């Protein structure tokens, strides 16, 4: 399914952004 | 007959305006977020992100070990820091709408703040007849700004704690060890004052129903304690009044 794969592709940036962003707030 | 373009189902993925809307959101609370935007972006290189399950619990597992169990579930959905909101929650909706919500959300797996957690709380202990559950929200004040703060209030046979999600550990879960509710509220005093936080407004909801249908909305503002004109005694008896007025109700 070209939409569970759009899906997953969100997700899995979204996860990624949090990771960065959590790193940025955390040491500060 | 008839391909599904379902326009009222909910759920990623999401269209490609919104998608953007969050990448140029990114840029501007971030140093470099332009670069964080095309180093995440469009890579091959992305972790899998597994879908956290929801705990299940045998009877016999004590209500202390569930409620461990319910908060870990909610701290590996992970606090949201994207700068987007991933979920619409009003807090006029029926219960029944809420827990509708709170399982569509366990179904997307998305990143959390302290409502989504609230909800979360509720629909994962309706299942613990002997729990009591019940908001409370904090106003606090700091270096120019005020600051609004939900948690999920819980009683287990006489004792107090609490489920939430906080960017701080100590404004969140607390185990059900408090004797009383005003020991309960002033913990989360002592946290905030630990970050020089000035605590002004304590909003204490009435206990929620354990039923999922329920059609009952939730009142999340049943006492409101203005802690600033209390005192300190005022207050300690004030909190002792909801708690006593919740437990005849």
């Amino acid at each position: 399914s070209a939409q569970q794969e759009l899906k997953q592709r969100q997700r899995a940036e979204i996860y990624a952004l949090n990771r960065v962003m959590t790193e940025l707030e955390q040491q500060q | 007959g008839g391909v599904p373009f379902f326009v009222n189902r909910g759920g990623l993925p999401v269209d490609e305006a919104t998608w953007e809307r969050m990448w140029k959101h990114v840029a501007k609370i971030h140093p470099d977020g332009e670069k964080v935007a095309q180093r995440i972006r469009g890579a091959t290189d992305l972790p899998k992100i597994p879908i956290p399950s929801v705990p299940t619990f045998q009877p016999s597992t004590p209500v202390p070990e569930r409620l461990e169990a319910v908060q870990r579930y909610i701290r590996e959905l992970q606090y949201n820091h994207t700068g987007t909101q991933f979920f619409e929650i009003k807090k006029s909706r029926p219960l029944t709408g809420l827990m509708d919500l709170a399982k569509e959300m366990t179904k997307e797996a998305l990143p959390i703040k302290c409502l989504e957690a609230v909800i979360l709380g509720i629909y994962l202990t309706n299942s613990m007849p002997t729990l009591e559950r019940f908001p409370i929200s904090f106003k606090t004040y700091f270096s120019g700004n005020y600051f609004r703060h939900i948690v999920l209030g819980v009683n287990f046979a006489g004792r107090y704690g609490a489920l939430g999600m906080s960017r701080r550990e100590d404004l969140m879960y607390k185990p059900p060890a408090f004797r009383t509710l005003s020991e309960l509220v002033l913990d989360f005093e002592a946290a905030y004052g630990r970050c020089w936080h000035v605590l002004k407004k304590v909003k204490l909801g009435q206990s929620v129903s354990h039923d999922p249908h329920s059609v009952e909305q939730i009142e999340w503002k049943h006492s409101v304690l203005d802690v600033e004109r209390l005192g300190r005694d005022d207050f300690r008896k004030e909190l002792e009044r909801h708690a006593r007025d919740m437990r005849l109700k």
